[PDB]
């Protein structure tokens, strides 16, 4: 569960 | 006879032109409706970006 | 607190009480049908324009993804 919205 | 005909004529010309002016305003009203919808989407898109 | 208010619109339900002859599996899915009309994304995907849909997916992603979900800073600071 990586958060792409925070640049992950 | 010419008098009665003159009355019927003027009322018809005004009625015809009246309906045209109204149709024009109705169309322009919908133009602003669609434009606001498009501007709102642009606004939402910019908000998403800034976030 | 932002996430708590988003839950209803993002199909997130709290644990329900279970009496006798009741199975949470068979109940949680029933409750999910009660709040089906509130599930935003699916609704927009059903009635919305492509533009509305794209904007909904992005907004929904931003709403569910918060730092408290699995990120912290004080460690990096040190």
């Amino acid at each position: 569960r990586s958060m792409s919205t925070f640049g992950k | 006879a010419y008098t009665t005909q003159s009355l019927a004529s003027v009322a018809y010309l005004i009625n015809t032109l009246a309906n045209n002016v109204l149709q024009m305003l109705d169309i322009q009203a919908s133009q602003l409706r669609r434009m606001e919808s498009s501007i709102n989407h642009i606004s939402q898109t910019v908000d998403i970006h800034k976030e | 607190c932002d996430l708590l208010h988003a839950a209803p619109f993002q199909n997130i339900l709290p644990r329900v009480h279970v009496k006798e002859g009741e199975r949470l599996d068979a109940k949680m899915k029933r409750l999910e049908s009660k709040y089906a009309p509130l599930h935003l994304v699916p609704l927009i995907e059903r009635l919305g324009t492509p533009q509305q849909i794209a904007i909904a997916r992005e907004g929904d992603l931003l709403t569910k993804e918060r730092l408290c979900c699995g990120l912290s800073m004080f460690e990096v600071i040190l």
